[PDB]
């Protein structure tokens, strides 16, 4: 058994771009607290997340939020690979949109009300295909990253150029990566 | 930094830099830096060392980066990494990935 792949477990960190090991894990795997690590769940479907060290977590399986858990499109429960990507680099531009039912009743500037504070000086790791949370304004909105310049997956710097756009959609595609 | 001059460069940070190989009674480090060159990463290091001495690293590897002003630091609970001759015993930075800001 190959210990490079691990099952899913629930969040301490709830943080959205994050992922938690423990520590008889990096020494068993040369990782870091800033390394940002590519995740394969099932469905072919990929992630792009921050370890950090976790003494709760016991090597074995991962903490990750049920924002990432999601997009890899599994459970608590789920077995996934997890290997190491630092060919990524900052980003050029992203392209992400609020998905309608969680924004139906507000309106205005997502930009600076939710996007900027949420990936500012965090350099998220984020991935074509993700679709993200933050909280704020007494609710939560959804956005997807629909396109990224840097190839399918790329971090978010200070310089990185964020383009939201206003048109929103129906939660038809969610099923059509659980179907 | 011409593409020829950049293995040179790593090639100075690389060797530059004391490695005693009896020190890691202490812990043997490890540090992956985050440049905002591009995504630039490089990794190494030697038992116990100082934030200073991979500010300087990132100088000896990069002849761009010396005269630019930046600071240091651990995302995800966002520490910039001050007190510059702070030993990485010291400030958690134990294998542990520095990014940089300028």
């Amino acid at each position: 058994k190959k210990d490079n792949m691990l099952l899913v477990d629930d969040a301490i960190n709830d943080d959205n771009s994050v992922i938690a090991i423990n520590s008889n894990t990096m020494d068993k795997l040369e990782l870091f607290r800033g390394d940002t690590v590519l995740v394969k769940g099932k469905k072919r479907k990929d992630t792009v997340l921050i370890v950090l060290i976790d003494d709760e977590l016991e090597d074995g399986a991962c903490r990750i939020n049920r924002v990432v858990r999601n997009n890899l499109r599994i459970r608590l429960g789920d077995l996934v690979t997890i290997h190491p990507c630092p060919d990524i680099k900052y980003a050029t531009r992203i392209s992400v949109l609020p998905i309608a039912d969680t924004i139906e009743g507000i309106t205005g500037n997502l930009f600076d009300v939710f996007l900027k504070p949420y990936f500012v000086e965090a350099y998220r790791p984020v991935r074509k295909g993700d679709h993200f949370v933050v909280r704020g304004g007494m609710r939560q909105v959804e956005f997807k990253v629909v396109d990224v310049e840097p190839e399918e997956y790329a971090v978010v710097a200070q310089d990185t150029i964020i383009h939201w756009e206003g048109e929103p959609i129906n939660r038809e595609d969610e099923e059509n990566n659980m179907n | 930094s011409s593409p020829a001059e950049v293995p040179k460069n790593e090639t100075p940070a690389a060797q530059e830099q004391p490695m005693p190989d009896n020190e890691p009674k202490q812990g043997d480090t490890s540090i992956q830096i985050r440049y905002a060159n591009g995504k630039r990463e490089v990794l190494h290091c030697n038992s116990t060392d100082t934030v200073k001495f991979l500010y300087e690293h990132v100088t000896s590897n990069a002849n761009t980066d010396p005269s630019r002003n930046f600071t240091l630091n651990y995302a995800f609970p966002i520490k910039p990494i001050s007190n510059d001759e702070t030993t990485l015993k010291d400030a958690d930075l134990l294998n542990s990935v520095v990014v940089q800001r300028w």
